[PDB]
């Protein structure tokens, strides 16, 4: 959905990570939601 | 919030009187927890006085 | 899309500046601190340092690393090797160029330090780092639950 | 429409003749003159990348 | 606000002048009798001036 | 052991994503070894199936 | 941002009077004002248990 | 500032351990009053540090996976110079006569 | 030129080390100024 803090990307499980952690070659989400469509 | 918001008749009475102003709140979107609001402990406030 | 944002700090380099409180005394520091902007609410500060974040030691992309000048020869370390603290220990979120986004509690100074193999580097500057609640209850640490409210925090992305 | 400058050359700002990966100092001196400019972000983004 | 500060202009055995820029609340002042120190060593070779 | 106890309970079902995967056309569920599971879908109609390994 | 939520005040009514028992968890502003031409507002920071009539 | 055998090694600390004498390098010794401190030097029984104010001092190190510590309730106070009361000394100002512990050992 | 704190030795680049670090065999100041005359 939407993270409360503006500059964040939301994982599959609802955990918000920074937007510069999406598609970086390092796993951060459970089951790699930042590592799917890069 | 004062003395005796918890009142058990003896130390091992297994029947206590509780008037602690406990109110349940609505949980955050996407989180499994029980939020609640209540007046703080009056035995601690009595120890502070 | 993040790389077109990022590519402008390829034009630059880290530098060595003067920190008045190094690990021993006054020295010339690879990680000297220019400003600490804490005007948002929930404890997020924005450091500007004499180092760079996100570039490798040559100039290209790399994930969570600090890049710093060391007497001419630009070196690098990972970002989980860099700690910083105001009064309590802080938590680094991300870095992008000369800037860093931490999460610090309030305190009357800010100290950044990393550790080499046996050489410890530090910089402490007397800049007030402050914490700002939202609304009419003056918490010191943000709560576990409550009513949602509008705020104004530092954005995590480097847009 | 806004035309940037490198010399007496009003080149399109979205397509500069030089990029930083091939010219290290000439692109920095290209961005040196177009600082006071409404079209500096376009020249910036087109000046590092190709 | 944000106090912007231009980098210092050092001249070894010479002198300087003040060039205005008409920036907001701009303070400019020159300082003599300096012997600065970079990370490499003494930036000048002169004792005074 | 002094007279003060905390209370244990049956754990609920923890949904785990790392089990469900995509084949070519169907949905492939691989329960962990020596452990049952259950899958609930609403891709067709109402659905429930307690699969064991 | 998620903000906390103070305990419910214990309102006791009287003839043209409202009493308020206020037990705060952390310091909390009580802001009152009358709905007339003179509002007579009251901006107070209450940090302890306090009765306000 | 001494070696475990009795020589003069540069930056080390030399401690007894159940009758027998050991040593570690000084950069694995840490202490703190309220926030962390920074050891400058040491000579004999005396360490020199730089510390913020606090109620106590905890000097600690970790030789094996066994952590040694000692906390004593001794007040450390930070004393400013001049008529203007600060907690961390400024980046710039004027120089007044102050009195600090001399870094040497004379 | 002397330092401010009364027990320090001064390097070539102005940086002040503690007084017993002058001839100690370990490189303290840039360009080994303290280790030049021992
Ligand atoms: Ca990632
Ligand atoms: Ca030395």
């Amino acid at each position: 959905n939407e993270c409360n803090i503006p500059g964040n990307f939301m994982c599959s499980n609802g955990r918000c990570i920074p937007g510069a952690w999406q598609c970086d070659g390092l796993p951060d989400c459970f089951d790699k939601s930042d590592e799917k469509e890069c | 919030g004062a003395f005796g918001d918890i009142q058990s008749r003896t130390v091992s009475s297994s029947d206590l009187y509780a008037n602690t102003n406990l109110v349940l709140q609505r949980p955050k979107a996407g989180a499994i927890h029980v939020p609640y609001t209540q007046a703080p402990s009056g035995f601690e406030q009595w120890k502070k006085d | 899309s993040t790389e077109e944002l990022f590519n402008e700090y390829k034009l630059t380099r880290p530098y060595m500046a003067r920190c008045i409180r190094c690990a021993v005394g006054s020295c010339h520091s690879p990680i000297a601190i220019e400003a600490v902007k804490s005007d948002g609410h929930d404890g997020y500060v924005r450091l500007q340092t004499s180092s760079q974040y996100g570039l490798d030691s040559s100039g290209n992309l790399k994930g969570r690393t600090m890049r710093y000048d060391m007497h001419g020869t630009i070196k690098e370390i990972p970002l989980h090797q860099v700690s910083l603290y105001t009064s309590r220990p802080c938590h680094i979120v991300d870095g992008h160029g000369y800037f860093l986004l931490a999460r610090c509690p309030a305190g009357d100074s800010i100290t950044m330090e990393f550790k080499k193999d046996s050489v410890r580097h530090s910089c402490s500057v007397p800049y007030e780092v402050k914490f700002n609640p939202v609304g009419r209850e003056l918490y010191t640490h943000p709560p576990e639950h409550g009513v949602e409210q509008a705020c104004q925090v530092y954005a995590h992305d480097a847009q | 429409t806004t035309m940037c400058l490198l010399a007496n050359v009003t080149f399109p700002c979205a397509q500069p003749p030089i990029c930083y990966d091939r010219k290290p100092a000439e692109t920095l001196a290209m961005l040196s003159v177009n600082v006071d400019n409404p079209g500096y972000d376009e020249l910036l983004e087109a000046a590092v990348k190709c | 606000y944000k106090t912007g500060m231009d980098s210092p202009a050092i001249k070894c055995c010479g002198s300087q002048e003040c060039t205005p820029t008409y920036r907001p609340d701009e303070q400019c002042k020159v300082f003599t009798g300096v012997y600065p120190f970079m990370w490499g060593g003494a930036y000048c070779f002169c004792d005074t001036e | 052991n002094r007279g003060a106890y905390v209370e244990m309970h049956l754990p609920g079902s923890e949904v785990d994503s790392s089990l469900v995967s995509l084949s070519g056309s169907s949905v492939t569920v691989t329960p962990p070894d020596g452990t049952s599971a259950l899958v609930e879908c609403e891709c067709g109609g109402t659905k429930i199936s307690e699969t064991i390994n | 941002c998620t903000v906390p939520l103070a305990p419910e005040p214990m309102i006791t009514f009287g003839f043209r009077s409202v009493s308020l028992k206020l037990h705060p968890k952390n310091p909390t502003y009580l802001i009152t004002r009358q709905l007339a031409d003179e509002p007579h507002y009251t901006h107070e920071l209450i940090s302890e248990p306090a009765v306000r009539n």
